[PDB]
């Protein structure tokens, strides 16, 4: 709506608070293993997924366009992230083998977003 | 029995990839 701050200053500015979150979202580790893989209704996808994903992604595609400077804006990274991560999370339970993995994903880049500024205010 | 009788869809107890 208004009152936001989640354009930090520059694209390029972005890539680079983007590579510390990419470091945290993307640690290369098992918690990021899986996130790549998520469900979608083209494959096994999952009973209503319009009202708990919509449009989820894999972890290689946001990362796909997040290297080059087609996602810096925290807004549209911060948008895919998001939905990636409630892509897996509005139905991933509070303990059991869906949400955890991803777990680890979203406490440790929310952390290195409000670094990147998309959280700013 | 040999044809369907009175089927239709089924739920099944389905929760996502939380158990397949």
């Amino acid at each position: 709506g208004s009152h936001m701050r989640k354009k930090i200053f520059k694209p390029e500015e972005l890539r680079q608070a983007l590579m510390p979150t990419l470091e945290a979202l993307y640690r290369q580790d098992p918690e990021s293993l899986p996130f790549r893989q998520p469900v979608d209704p083209q494959l096994l996808g999952i009973p209503d997924y319009f009202d708990i994903v919509k449009n989820p992604m894999d972890l290689s595609t946001i990362k796909r366009k997040l290297d080059t400077g087609q996602y810096q804006e925290p807004w549209q990274y911060v948008d895919d992230v998001w939905l990636m991560f409630n892509n897996a999370w509005l139905y991933n339970r509070k303990t059991s083998r869906v949400y955890k993995f991803c777990s680890k994903l979203a406490e440790v880049f929310e952390q290195e977003i409000d670094p990147v500024m998309q959280s700013l205010g | 029995s040999h044809l369907k009788s009175k089927k239709g869809q089924s739920t099944s107890r389905h929760k996502k990839l939380m158990f397949k």
